[PDB]
């Protein structure tokens, strides 16, 4: 349409605000204070494409997910009410991170308000994911040990909020501070150790690898630190400045890794539902 | 290069029913990244909107008042933008700018700017008014130096904040001061101060100063064509 028209910019001649990484040369969209402009760029080819279809698929997937285990007959479940909101708290928290994230990247171009206002509400979106994720696979791992299960909550609740209130800081938007960010949301999953440890020291060694604790966590570490290198390292576009600008660069890999990585979370999490089903409730 | 420089031919005196090519001289960035405009000032009248060229895809789009009068070429290889006016007539005795696109439609760049005098010294139609109305308000104003003036645009349809201020001085090409309706341009003192929502807009200049006399514009790139307002003369009394 001839309304709202515009052109892919390079680098350069973006505003300091919209100048996020050095390595994306071309395809930039200018800022446009338009919303109209900004939801029609969703299907425009522009160095935000990727990152608004990974999260905007993603989060469709997510939603129809947790329709779907909410339906999902009582009978499978031992406690349905409880299992259920659970794992409704993960979903809440992958769902709102990724909805935050897609709306964030299509609104990027608005103004430096929504920009300030959207960035704030995509690095709380990830907290949120991380929080939201400890609560089903915290729940099953510490059944029959309700103290530690009642304690890990709350520091992942404390620290979780903590990031939520880094992320409010304006310093922390600055390309300078990726660094601290990838830490950060770092430091939060691999908070995970804590809870392992000491599930690990009364399970058992056996007992904690019989059960694909292991298996699971390691993968879910590896994504975590493989995932935020790329983040923080911003490859592989930091080699190759140029043809990455579109496709396959470090932000839109990394989207690809959230929901990659908030999957396989729910599939580790989701036969510890269905193994505790096997078991049945109460303990020795 | 180290500035961004629109370089435009000379003055063209022609014999009515001839056709002038003017030049642009694009230097300072890659010609191809960005949209070149084409706009022509009447002697004493406000700006208008010729059209607009694309010079990577060799796409033009062209105001229907000028559909029949100019045409748009380019030269990807020297780096300059044309535009050819043809069966000329005195109506077309008017000073035609180039002005170079960002990424939305708002004139960062202008070209010193071609005259073309229509002449049978030496021995046809009317311009019509399309789509988006922009009004300004005052039509002229006087204000002593250190005072505050707010001028407005009114646009006939939603523009959802695509609107930019211009501020010509006499016998010059119009420079950018605010784009985006309130995002303030390089170099533009913090004077100037661009505000407004859907169909009205205005502009406030605090603590004018001799430097600020001129005429100014505001320009809407929302739809096309493009238009802009009848403009204001500021005249500073001090
Ligand atoms: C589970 C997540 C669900 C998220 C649902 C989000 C739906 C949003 C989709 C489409 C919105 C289309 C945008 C249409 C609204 C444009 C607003 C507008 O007029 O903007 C210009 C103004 O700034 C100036 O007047
Ligand atoms: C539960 C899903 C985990 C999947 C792995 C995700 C990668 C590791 C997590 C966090 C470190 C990177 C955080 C980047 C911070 C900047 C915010 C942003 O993404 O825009
Ligand atoms: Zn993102």
């Amino acid at each position: 349409e001839f309304e709202g028209r515009w052109r892919v910019i390079p680098h350069d001649v973006l505003p300091d605000w919209l100048k996020d990484n050095d390595f994306l040369l071309h395809g930039h969209r200018p800022p446009m204070p338009s919303f109209r402009a900004c939801f029609k760029s969703i299907f425009r080819i522009h160095t935000e494409t990727g990152n608004i279809w990974t999260h905007l698929l993603g989060c469709v997937f997510f939603l129809c997910l947790g329709i779907f285990y909410m339906f999902r007959p009582n009978i499978s479940f031992v406690a349905p009410l409880q299992e259920k909101v659970v794992f409704g708290l993960f979903f809440l928290g992958a769902i709102l991170c990724l909805s935050f994230s897609w709306l964030f990247h299509t609104v990027y171009c608005h103004s430096e308000g929504v920009s300030r206002l959207f960035s704030k509400l995509d690095y709380s979106g990830i907290a949120l994911l991380i929080m939201g994720s400890f609560v089903p696979w915290l729940y099953y791992s510490f059944y029959c040990n309700p103290q530690p299960c009642f304690i890990y909550l709350i520091v992942i609740c404390v620290l979780g909020i903590a990031a939520i209130i880094v992320s409010q800081w304006d310093m922390f938007a600055t390309p300078q501070y990726r660094g601290v960010r990838a830490g950060v949301f770092l430091g939060l999953g691999l908070s995970g150790i804590i809870p392992t440890l000491h599930y690990v020291i009364s399970e058992g060694f056996l007992k904690a690898a019989t059960i694909g604790q292991i298996g699971w966590l390691m993968l879910m570490a590896s994504l975590y630190i493989t995932g935020a290198a790329l983040y923080a390292a911003r490859i592989p576009e930091r080699f190759f400045p140029g043809k990455c600008d579109i496709w396959f660069h470090s932000h839109q890999l990394f989207h690809i890794f959230v929901v990659a990585g908030a999957f396989v979370h729910f599939h580790g999490v989701s036969n510890l539902q269905e193994f505790r089903f096997m078991i049945g409730g109460g303990c020795s | 290069m180290g500035e961004v420089l629109l370089q435009q031919s000379g003055p063209e005196l022609v014999k009515p029913g001839a056709s002038v090519r003017i030049t642009c001289k694009a230097s300072g960035y890659t010609f191809t990244d960005f949209n070149m405009d084409w706009v022509k000032q009447s002697p004493g009248k406000s700006l208008e909107w010729i059209g607009d060229f694309n010079p990577n895809s060799g796409g033009s789009i062209y105001n229907q008042k000028f559909k029949d009068k100019a045409t748009f070429t380019v030269d990807k290889s020297s780096s300059t933008a044309y535009m050819e006016l043809r069966s000329l007539t005195f109506e077309d005795t008017a000073v035609y700018y180039c002005a170079r696109e960002t990424g939305t439609a708002w004139f960062a760049y202008w070209g010193q700017g071609t005259l073309v005098t229509v002449s049978a010294a030496g021995g046809g139609s009317g311009g019509g008014g399309s789509d988006i109305q922009m009004t300004q308000s005052p039509a002229s104003l006087s204000a002593s130096v250190g005072e505050t003036v707010t001028i407005t645009c009114r646009a006939s349809g939603n523009i959802h904040n695509f609107l930019a201020w211009y501020q010509q001085k006499q016998g010059k090409s119009p420079q950018v001061l605010v784009y985006n309706a309130k995002t303030l341009a390089d170099g533009v003192p913090s004077r100037f101060s661009g505000s407004g929502s859907g169909t009205q807009y205005s502009l406030k200049i605090n603590s004018l100063q001799p430097e600020d006399f001129g005429s100014y514009y505001c320009q809407q790139f929302w739809s096309t064509p493009y238009t802009f307002g009848g403009g204001t003369k500021l005249e500073i009394n001090a």
